[PDB]
């Protein structure tokens, strides 16, 4: 959301488009725009966090399962706590003894 | 000799000594083998 929140996508993009329009970008392509394509890139800019567990890889070896996608209890909180989201994701597929 | 005693009880099958606990555990193990790989990791 820090990159493509709907409030940003509306306000900032319409302001940039209006500035481009008043400068005359749509009359002729000479003008240089300033982020008038933000709604086209929703969910693409810094939308993920990938962490490889080096200790787990060292413990497992050459043959291992690669990766897992983990959805948190709160769907839109990883951007607030990147480290907590990664640790909660790594809580899942660990060595287990009972 | 064999026909008409324990040797035909064996043909009868699980009429004499046979417990429910390991039978239920084996059924659960077979179902777990069937369903565990397809259960999600979440």
């Amino acid at each position: 959301p820090a990159a493509d929140a709907i409030a940003k996508l509306i306000i900032e993009t319409t302001g940039n488009l209006l500035g481009y329009f008043l400068l005359g970008g749509f009359s002729s392509a000479g003008t240089i725009a300033a982020d008038i394509i933000m709604p086209f890139l929703v969910g693409t800019i810094a939308a993920w966090l990938q962490w490889k567990n080096t200790g787990r890889a060292t413990e497992l070896g050459w043959v291992h399962y690669w990766e897992l996608y983990q959805q948190g209890a709160e769907t839109n909180s990883w951007s607030l706590a990147a480290l907590a989201a990664l640790r909660g994701g790594f809580l899942v597929g660990r060595s287990e003894t009972v | 000799s064999s026909g008409g005693g324990p040797a035909v009880v064996n043909n009868y099958g699980d009429i004499h000594t046979a417990n429910y606990d390991e039978f239920y555990k084996g059924q659960q193990r077979r179902e777990a083998q069937q369903q565990a790989p397809i259960l999600p990791v979440r």
